[PDB]
């Protein structure tokens, strides 16, 4: 596709196909002049037909095994696109068996290939978007939890809070680190890495702020109003960064 | 979650092979 593929995985899978189609176009109908006979494609086309039914078999297993309602809705259209593109290639092989110089066959070869590239592309992006929603759910779960920081007023409730928040932050940090590495857009990787580091370094500051508050609200004298401000600031700065993470996780020029 | 990715790589490979065979 004209745009860079979204992730390195999708890139390593489709880049070679996109390039080979360009070469085909340059060589054929939108290129030089190959009124030269194209060999029999019956075999290589049947192999595609088999690879297509395999992909669709795996894809359907995903649809009836996923909880993501969007994934269920968006994948079938891609099956149709790939299957329909395949039908043009089968037709191209037929025509070429009858006439190696068939012009319609050449246009079908190009359209069918583009169609399979496009359908496989949509299919992988739908999966990738489902994958990203999983990360956003973990991120929103931490947002929700930071929201209950207000409640903690006991030295033991603080140890309990920390007990949960610790792991959650670890899971999110790992998902973001692995996700950022898959991006093909550097500026997007940096934003995720910087936001994550900001949220990461603020975790101790938050815990330290809640402890100051608790030990404060368990010992007389007014140092309480203050303790309250820094805890709230932290919870806001962390939440803001996590929201920025959620935003960047969804950025795309498509692919 | 990679069975879908492997199915896709397989199709990608098959199309690449087709385009290579189409070269006259």
């Amino acid at each position: 596709a004209m745009p860079v593929f979204h992730t390195r995985t999708i890139e390593s899978i489709l880049e070679p196909v996109a390039q080979q189609i360009s070469h085909l176009v340059i060589m054929h109908e939108e290129g030089e002049v190959d009124g030269k006979a194209i060999p029999d494609l019956t075999a290589p086309v049947s192999a595609v037909q088999a690879a297509v039914s395999n992909l669709v078999r795996v894809g359907k297993e995903t649809v009836q095994t996923t909880e993501d309602q969007i994934l269920k809705r968006d994948m079938p259209p891609a099956f149709i696109k790939v299957e329909n593109a395949c039908t043009k290639l089968v037709r191209a092989a037929q025509m070429l068996q009858a006439d190696p110089y068939s012009v319609p066959a050449r246009d079908y070869l190009i359209d069918g290939s583009r169609g399979i590239l496009s359908g496989t592309s949509d299919l992988l992006l739908t999966f990738d978007e489902a994958e990203v929603r999983k990360i956003i759910r973990v991120c929103k779960g931490i947002l929700e939890y930071l929201t209950v920081a207000e409640v903690v007023e006991t030295m033991e409730d603080l140890v309990t809070y920390t007990k949960n928040l610790g792991p959650g932050m670890t899971k999110m940090a790992k998902m973001i680190d692995e996700r950022q590495q898959e991006l093909t857009h550097q500026e997007h990787r940096v934003m995720l890495v910087n936001s994550m580091n900001t949220v990461k370094e603020l975790l101790p500051v938050l815990i330290s702020a809640m402890k100051i508050f608790v030990t404060t609200k368990n010992t007389k004298s007014q140092g309480i109003e203050e303790a309250l401000k820094n805890r709230n600031f932290t919870v806001e700065k962390m939440s803001a960064e996590i929201n920025e993470i959620i935003r960047v996780l969804q950025l795309t020029s498509w692919d | 979650g990679r069975p879908l990715l492997q199915a896709a790589k397989g199709l990608a490979g098959a199309v690449s092979e087709l385009l290579r065979s189409a070269q006259p």
